[PDB]
Parts: structure tokens; C-alpha cells; sequence
């Protein structure tokens, strides 16, 4: 009798607003341009499924349309926050050794997880054997670099779709977004852009976690009296 | 499923098929929505929609799969290579 | 009256620079491994120039130098490849140290 | 249970159907969030192909009217001693300054490039700019 | 509409084609 | 597998059996070290087997049973470590700490040992 009211006021309520956590104020088209989020790889490296998000090629250097990145990034930040508000397990993945330390720290700060190392076969599809039969897999995976060190898609992108886990990914002009649920077209190479993505996902997650403690405190306080 | 003993191959194939399940849409829960005609590799399958009471008039393997799906009435003709896996 | 993305791209220094071939830029050293000097010059990738022999001591993290860019991204397609092979760095020459 | 058919449909379609069939007793946590705020494109696997014949990519080059001016400035003079500062967003190079004057003089009414180009260099020399021609 | 959009133009920075030492000679 | 509750019951049998063994030999249960236990077990249960790992032994459960990792997730199911899904959270947390100390040095700037 109390679970229905508890569920509706807490879980269903945020799903009724377009922007419950107000993540659109965390960034802007100019904040992305100053971080070189629009700079893509060269034309010869261009992937076919990334053409829709390419504004053009200036001197054989593809330019990512930041107007679409904002709309795509708004949906990823909203989806990321709603899963942290729902007490879901978020996992960060990136095989770029230059940013391995930065990402591992962010996950620790936001009380989340990270996997920046060599991805052993079966971490997801054969998890119960590696970890244990009562293990709980992630509810959301965030790819800061969808490619491995041989310029090919990360194996987790395919393994996540097998286990029905939604993925958020930063796809550059030489990546494959077909199996990525919420892709964000932007530069994934320069350090000035990676620090932004981490700063944005670290903030959206920290907000949702604190936003639920306020909603629960009110419900608990109101419930007693 | 593959193994040296036949009883072990039945388990692997059986327990691994529930993790690769499809969902088949049915018209009124007794047949398909329209006539289908495809070619997987060298094997041609031309299925047809039929009304209630027609029954299953198709390859014996398709009769066994359709009962699992829930299709009571449908016609199918197999041509080319009759390979159970294609 | 919010600025659009087409206006940012038109007036950006990189855009107006044009072909990077033989262009003098100013970089910043952000990582040093042995003699190798990893330099950022406001581009997508960095450039790795070797420590000069004449005066190496002055080249520490934060030092700002002068470069003559040759390419913004080293790419090439070889026999049999379906896409270009990129090294994930730029090609530049370390001229000296910037002094104001 | 579940369905590991990554190529068939998407995680939403594969999960929406199994839940409605009765296989999945409880819908996953992310499901209610995806149905409310879905992405722009359904994440369906599609195999990449090669272009053959006269097919080509719709990507176009990013050219401007002032690129003709820059090409000539760099040819006549070339990049000067001044080094670019790509960090500074509101940075104006010597060539860019030449374009602003060249365009401003175009508003006056001159309709020829040779005279208009020559007059632009003189204005900069009056302002103190150093313009050393390749010759 | 907007005036900052790019234009359909040929490459201005393109360099002339190279020639052999004997180009134009008998 | 051996749980924490099982080990806790083995600690109680060794302590009690350590007081019985001292009552047999006529020693003081208080000042009865592990060296005296090994000497009394070799007199009461004399075995000349060449392998010393096959002889009767009465040691502390913390030296018999192999060390086992603690449970890594709670009731809710969230692991306790941010590098859990690597499978080597202890090895990589060490490599992460060492590589973090090498970055600090750059910023502000054996005979017996094996
Ligand atoms: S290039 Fe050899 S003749 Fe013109
Ligand atoms: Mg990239």
C-alpha cells in the first residue's frame, strides 16, 4: 500500500519533466568549441556512419557539427542522471592510456566504476563464472573512447548489446555508432575535450545522487507527520 | 551444441537457445501477417499466409518450429539446398 | 542573439590560418619523457620533438616554444588498406623558445 | 532469460517484446527511462559497405570568400615573423588584419583585385605593419 | 538567412601542377 | 570454500584443544607456545613419513587454511571498489597509486634487499 506511493512520487515523478536535473546549463555550444570538440580526424580516416554528424571538411580535416552534439549530449546527460537517481551501476570504459589516470579518479570521486585496462574476454557475457553467480552487472556503460589501441571498436560495445545494457559513447569521425544507444559526436583525442566530458558526467551523476537524498528526506519527513 | 557425448550436446544447445530467443509477430495468433519469400545462402523459403483451419503444410522441421512459436496455419515450400541449419 | 556554430568556425584562429604547411605557431610543453618533448599547440593532436642539444635545460613543463608545422595529423594509406593509417600526432619542427 | 542477438533489432525492441511475451518477469531499470527520453536514432546494427562506381560522399569542403585573399597574401608575403596563438580565441593574425582592410576597401567601390590588393598593403605599412615580400 | 555559411568554391590554396625540366622545350 | 563463520569456529576448537594438550603433558596452559605443541604432537602421534607436510599437525587455523578474499559486494549488489569490474582491483589499485606518485614528482620539480 505504501510502495505504490513511494514508487510514483520518487521514480515516476522525474520521468514527467523534460529536464528534471537541469543539465542543459552545464554546457553550451561555445563551451564545446573552446574545448576543440568539433575537431575530427582526416577524410581518409572518416567512417561512413559518421557522415550525418560531419559539418564539412576544411583542408582534409572533418569538422563535427556541434549543433547536433548539443542535442545528442543533452540526451546522454539526462539519461545518465536518471540512472544515477535510480541507484544504477555506471561503468566508465576507455583504452586511451593517456587519460587512464584521469578517468579512474573521476569514477572514484563520483562513487562509480571504471575499466580502463585490457578487457578480458567474458567480463560481461561470462561474468558469473569470473566473479560469481550473484554478481550484478552494470546498468549503464559510458564509452569515452569507443576504439581500442588498434583503431577498431571496443569489444564491450558488442558485448553490452548482448547483455541488454545501454551505452553512452563519444564517437569521433572514425568510429562506429550503430550499436551505441546514446552517441555523442565529438573529439575524443585532445585532453581539453576529455576533461570536459569527465567534468560533465561527474557533475550530472553527483547531482542526481544528491537529488534523491533530498526527495527521500522530504518523503520520509512528510510521511511521519 | 557440440560435445563428445550426446547427452552433453543436448544440454549445451538447450540451455544456450533461451539466451538467443526471437519474438515472432503473429496475425490473430494463428498465422503470419503476409507472404514471405527469401533466400538464405542457397536455400529458398516461400511461406504463404492461410486462413484458420488450413493447418501446417510445410517441411517437417518447420512444422516443429511453428508449434514452438505458435503458428497454427501456414504453407511453406523449401527449394534449393535442404540444409537444416540454413 | 546567440552566436551560431557557423560563426565560431569562421572566425577561429585555426580556420583563418589555412594550410598548416610552414606556419609558425606557439606551443606548450605538457609532458617530457627523457629527451622527447610532448608539445601542445592548440590543435587536435600534439607533436613530439626532441630536446635540442645546444640548450636543453630551459625545456621544462610549461615552457612555450616556437614551431614550424608541417602536418596537423600524420596519415597515410598503404597497399591493401581500406582506411588511412594515422599515428595520432602532428609533424612540426622545434625552432626555439618564445620570449616576450 | 534474455536475448543476446545484438544484430537483430535493438535492446529496446528485444526487451519490449520479451517483457510483453512473459519471458522477462521484471523489466530492466533503464527501460522506463528509455521509453520516456529515447535517442534520436534507434541503435540497430547495420553492416558498413564500400562505395563503388560513381557513388561519393555528400561531405563538402568548407571554403569562404576570404580564402582567395589569404591564398594570395601567403603567396606574396607568407607567414610573417609573428607566430600564431591558437589558444587565444580572439586572436588576429597579420594575414587576417590584411583581410579586414582589403574587405573594408572593397566596400568603398573598387571592383578590381590588383589595385585593391596593392592599396591594402600600403594602408598596413602606414599603420606600422611589417610586410616583407618573398622577393 | 545566415551569411557565415560556406560557399561552393574551388580550392584557392591549390598549387599549380608540377612540370618536368623539359616542359615546353623541344 | 570456507566462510568467516567456519573459521571462527575453528579458532575456538584450537584454543580449547590447546588447553587439553597442556593438561595431558603437565604444562601451564598459559605459557604453552606453538613450539611445545609441535613437540607434544610428535610424541603422542609419532610419524616417520619423509614428507613433513603429511605428518600430524595441530596449528592455528590462520596458518592451515589458505587466505581468501572477502566479499566484494553488499546486499544491494554494488561492489565496494571502483576497479572491481577489472577482475584485478587490488593489482590495478596498486598500479594506479604508483603512477599517481610519479606525476607528483614531475609537478613540484640493495645488497640485502631483493
Ligand atoms: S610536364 Fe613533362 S612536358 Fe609538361
Ligand atoms: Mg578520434
Amino acid at each position: 500500500e505504501d510502495s505504490t506511493d513511494f514508487n510514483d512520487k520518487i521514480l515516476n515523478e522525474p520521468l514527467k519533466h523534460s529536464d528534471f536535473f537541469n543539465v542543459k546549463e552545464l554546457f553550451s555550444v561555445r563551451s564545446l568549441f573552446d574545448a576543440r570538440v568539433h575537431l575530427g580526424h582526416k577524410a581518409g580516416c572518416r567512417h561512413r556512419f559518421m557522415e550525418p554528424y560531419i559539418f564539412g571538411s576544411r583542408l582534409d580535416h572533418d569538422i563535427i557539427d556541434l549543433e547536433q552534439t548539443a542535442t545528442h549530449l543533452q540526451l546522454a546527460l539526462n539519461f545518465t542522471a536518471h540512472m544515477a537517481y535510480r541507484k544504477g551501476i555506471i561503468l566508465f570504459i576507455s583504452r586511451n592510456r593517456q587519460f587512464s589516470y584521469l578517468i579512474e579518479n573521476m569514477a572514484r570521486d563520483c562513487g562509480e566504476y571504471a575499466h580502463t585496462r585490457y578487457f578480458r574476454g567474458g567480463m560481461l557475457t561470462n561474468a558469473r563464472l569470473l566473479f560469481g553467480p550473484t554478481v550484478r552487472l552494470p546498468d549503464l556503460i559510458i564509452f569515452l573512447h569507443t576504439l581500442n589501441n588498434i583503431f577498431e571498436p571496443h569489444v564491450a560495445v558488442r558485448d553490452a548489446a548482448k547483455m541488454n545494457i545501454p551505452t553512452v559513447g563519444i564517437v569521433d569521425t572514425n568510429c562506429n555508432p550503430c550499436l551505441i544507444t546514446y552517441p555523442v559526436p565529438g573529439n575524443d583525442d585532445s585532453p581539453l575535450a576529455v576533461h570536459l566530458y569527465c567534468r560533465l558526467f561527474q557533475t550530472a551523476i553527483t547531482r542526481a545522487k544528491e537529488k534523491r537524498q533530498q526527495v527521500e528526506a522530504l518523503y520520509r519527513l512528510q510521511g511521519q507527520k | 551444441g557440440k560435445a563428445t557425448d550426446r547427452m552433453d550436446a543436448f544440454r549445451k544447445a538447450k540451455n544456450r537457445a533461451v539466451h538467443h530467443l526471437h519474438y515472432i509477430e503473429r496475425y490473430e495468433d494463428h498465422t503470419i501477417f503476409h507472404d514471405i519469400s527469401l533466400r538464405f545462402k542457397r536455400t529458398h523459403i516461400k511461406m504463404k499466409k492461410q486462413p484458420k483451419g488450413y493447418g501446417l503444410r510445410c517441411h517437417r522441421a518447420i512444422i516443429t518450429i511453428c508449434r514452438l512459436i505458435g503458428i497454427k496455419d501456414m504453407y511453406a515450400k523449401v527449394s534449393g539446398s535442404i540444409n537444416m541449419l540454413s | 542573439n546567440v552566436e551560431s556554430f557557423a560563426s565560431m568556425l569562421r572566425h577561429s584562429p585555426l580556420t583563418q590560418m589555412g594550410p598548416a604547411k610552414d606556419k609558425l605557431v606557439i606551443g606548450r610543453i605538457f609532458h617530457i619523457v627523457e629527451n622527447d618533448l610532448y608539445i601542445d599547440f592548440g590543435g587536435k593532436f600534439h607533436c613530439v620533438c626532441r630536446r635540442p642539444e645546444v640548450d636543453g635545460e630551459k625545456y621544462q613543463k610549461g615552457t612555450r616554444v616556437r614551431l614550424r608545422l608541417l602536418d596537423l595529423e600524420l596519415t597515410s594509406r598503404f597497399l591493401g588498406a581500406t582506411t588511412d593509417t594515422t599515428v595520432l600526432e602532428a609533424n612540426a619542427v622545434l625552432l626555439g623558445i618564445q620570449e616576450s | 532469460a534474455g536475448s543476446r542477438l545484438e544484430t537483430v533489432g535493438s535492446i529496446f525492441s528485444r526487451t519490449r517484446d520479451l517483457v510483453r511475451a512473459g519471458v522477462l518477469k521484471e523489466k530492466p531499470l533503464w527501460f522506463d527511462v528509455y521509453d520516456a527520453f529515447p535517442p534520436l536514432r534507434e541503435p540497430v546494427f547495420q553492416r558498413p559497405r564500400v562505395r563503388y562506381g560513381k557513388a561519393k560522399a555528400p561531405i563538402q569542403d568548407i571554403w569562404y570568400h576570404e580564402d582567395r585573399i589569404r591564398a594570395k597574401f601567403y603567396s606574396v608575403y607568407g607567414s610573417g615573423q609573428r607566430a600564431f596563438d591558437l589558444f587565444n580565441p580572439n586572436f588576429k593574425s597579420t594575414c587576417q588584419r590584411f583581410v579586414e582592410k582589403y574587405t573594408e576597401l572593397q566596400k568603398l567601390g573598387e571592383t578590381d583585385e590588383e589595385k585593391l590588393f596593392v592599396e591594402t598593403g600600403k594602408a598596413l605599412l602606414a599603420e606600422g605593419v611589417i610586410l616583407r615580400r618573398v622577393g | 538567412s545566415n551569411e557565415d555559411l560556406p560557399i561552393s568554391m574551388e580550392n584557392p590554396y591549390k598549387e599549380p601542377l608540377k612540370k618536368c625540366i623539359l616542359c615546353g622545350k623541344h | 570454500t570456507y566462510t568467516e563463520d567456519f573459521i571462527k569456529k575453528q579458532i575456538e576448537e584450537f584454543n580449547i584443544g590447546k588447553r587439553h594438550l597442556a593438561n595431558m603433558m603437565g604444562e601451564d596452559p598459559e605459557t604453552f607456545t606453538q613450539e611445545d605443541i609441535d613437540r607434544a604432537i610428535a610424541y603422542l602421534f609419532p610419524s616417520g613419513l619423509f614428507e613433513k607436510r603429511a605428518r600430524p599437525v595441530m596449528k592455528h587455523p590462520e596458518q592451515i587454511f589458505p587466505r581468501q578474499r572477502a566479499i566484494q559486494w553488499g546486499e544491494d549488489g554494488r561492489p565496494f571498489h571502483y576497479l572491481f569490474y577489472t577482475g584485478k582491483q587490488s593489482y590495478y589499485s596498486l598500479m594506479h597509486d604508483v603512477y599517481g606518485m610519479l606525476l607528483n614528482l614531475e609537478k613540484h620539480q640493495v645488497i640485502g634487499s631483493r
